[PDB]
């Protein structure tokens, strides 16, 4: 089945160039009819297109970013690149790649089916900061019935985005994560937390995995109960 | 310059109705135009081309209708599921988006469980210490939460954020937290959060003693 | 705006035309 992965930097200084590749599989781009292309959605704005390539070397574009597009197809590594130049905060962005349906026949095909699943890009004039990680311990205060919540609350990082599972990707039912909040110190934090049965406390040990790719930083943080005294 | 509008922004909808959805553009568009599913944090998904198509592997539940200016896509027998954000696009002379509309479920009224999380130890180390407080699994979305230290109530120093609506039972879940600095986490003693809310019939706070 | 612009695209490959006439007439086989 046909898709496509991005791969870029969470962050690209203003005045400078960000560039994005996507790399397509279970398909290949040549031979074929098909274009290529990149829509970003700022966040809370609507979706805009930027340009397409086809096997070909044509390139549909769309005009209010033609001066500022550079878009390339790598038909050996099945890999179709974007490059934006001179980005401001106006460019901050998930930027997705898709595969664009051109066609002037008898029912017109202009549209993207299929969609990967977005990178985001932040034009930031600053420098990344890994998050601190912290427990959200159980307690008696943390229990409702037989069920108990425990987290760990992930704070001063920058940029967007963390990811955050529990014991290796082995929980994930009861799990929340929350959307970060920015704080008045300019950075994010975020908390994720777990519902699970409180009979298990003292006997399943519950880790949460936090990766924030943006400055290779992962932590581990075991949660148990906190000294109750 | 084609301008693509719908409406309406939102739409809270009973599981099983059905959601008749709109989408406007300025000049015509004839039948160029396809709607887009998306889910949030997964890949959007093409539902419907040709402004009455729809794409391999799509329900039937799933319609498009219309022309030039008016279509309208519309979900007969409604899912949990199908919460999502949806985009028109026409394609009369190049892609350009609606700006989308939000597809909310209703439910049954469900209170909130509420938790409280004191700082950790090792953040107090840093200088600062952070309260957290949870409403978990709850509907409606709009929940007052209020905290207050020593029975005063504070402000300014608080932040939420609620999950988005969970697509399986169709309920919310929220985060406040209290941020204060070491010294006044210590010049305090107990740390209250006080829940409001639509499925309790009075307030409730959860609160905790310092050091238990 | 409508009605197929191609001054976007930087030439029109001749291979997604189709039949379309004004398609034919700036299209690029290749």
């Amino acid at each position: 089945q046909l898709q496509l992965q991005e791969s870029g930097p969470g962050l690209v200084k203003p005045s400078e160039t960000l560039s994005l590749t996507c790399t397509v599989s279970g398909g290949s781009i040549s031979s074929s009819n098909y274009y290529w292309g990149w829509i970003r959605q700022p966040p809370g704005k609507g979706l805009e297109w930027i340009a397409s390539i086809h096997d070909s070397g044509s390139i549909y574009y769309n005009p209010s970013l033609r001066s500022r597009v550079t878009i390339s197809v790598d038909t050996s590594k099945n890999q179709f690149s974007l490059k934006l130049s001179s980005v401001t905060a106006a460019d901050t962005a998930v930027y997705y790649c898709a595969r664009h349906l051109v066609w002037f026949g008898e029912l017109r095909n202009n549209w993207f089916d299929p969609w990967g699943q977005g990178t985001l890009v932040t034009v930031a004039s600053a420098s990344t900061k890994g998050p601190s990680v912290f427990p959200l311990a159980p307690s008696s205060k943390s229990t409702s019935g037989g069920t108990a919540a425990l987290g760990c609350l992930v704070k001063d990082y920058f940029p967007e985005p963390v990811t955050v599972s529990w014991n290796s990707g082995a929980l994930t039912s009861g799990v929340h994560t929350f959307p970060a909040v920015l704080q008045s110190s300019g950075l994010y934090s975020l908390s994720s937390v777990v519902t699970v049965p409180s009979s298990s406390l003292g006997t399943q040990t519950y880790i949460c995995n936090v990766n924030h790719k943006p400055s290779n930083t992962k932590v581990d943080k075991k949660v148990e109960p906190k000294s109750c005294d | 310059e084609i301008v693509m509008t719908q409406s309406p922004a939102t739409l809270s909808v009973s599981p099983g109705e059905r959601a008749t959805l709109s989408c406007r553009a300025s000049q015509s568009v004839n039948s160029n135009l396809a709607w887009y599913q998306h889910k949030p944090g997964q890949a959007p998904r093409l539902l419907i081309y040709g402004a009455s198509t729809r794409a391999t592997g799509i329900p039937a539940r799933f319609s498009g209708s219309g022309s030039g200016t008016d279509f309208t896509l519309t979900i007969s027998s409604l899912q949990s599921e199908d919460f999502a954000v949806y985009y028109c696009q026409q394609y009369n002379n190049w892609p350009l988006f609606g700006p989308g509309t939000k597809v909310d479920l209703k439910r049954t009224v469900a209170a909130p469980s509420v938790f409280i999380f004191p700082p950790s130890d090792e953040q107090l180390k840093s200088g600062t210490a952070s309260v957290v407080c949870l409403l978990n699994n709850f509907y409606p979305r709009e929940a007052k939460v209020q905290w207050k230290v020593d029975n005063a109530l504070q402000s300014g120093n608080s932040q939420e954020s609620v999950t988005e609506q969970d697509s399986k039972d169709s309920t919310y879940s929220l985060s406040s937290t209290l941020t204060l600095s070491k010294a006044d986490y210590e010049k305090h003693k107990v740390y209250a959060c006080e829940v409001t809310h639509q499925g309790l019939s009075s307030p409730v706070t959860k609160s905790f003693n310092r050091g238990e | 705006n409508n009605d197929f612009h191609f001054e976007v695209f930087n030439f029109v490959p001749c291979s997604i035309c189709q039949n379309n006439p004004t398609c034919w007439a700036i299209c690029k086989r290749i």
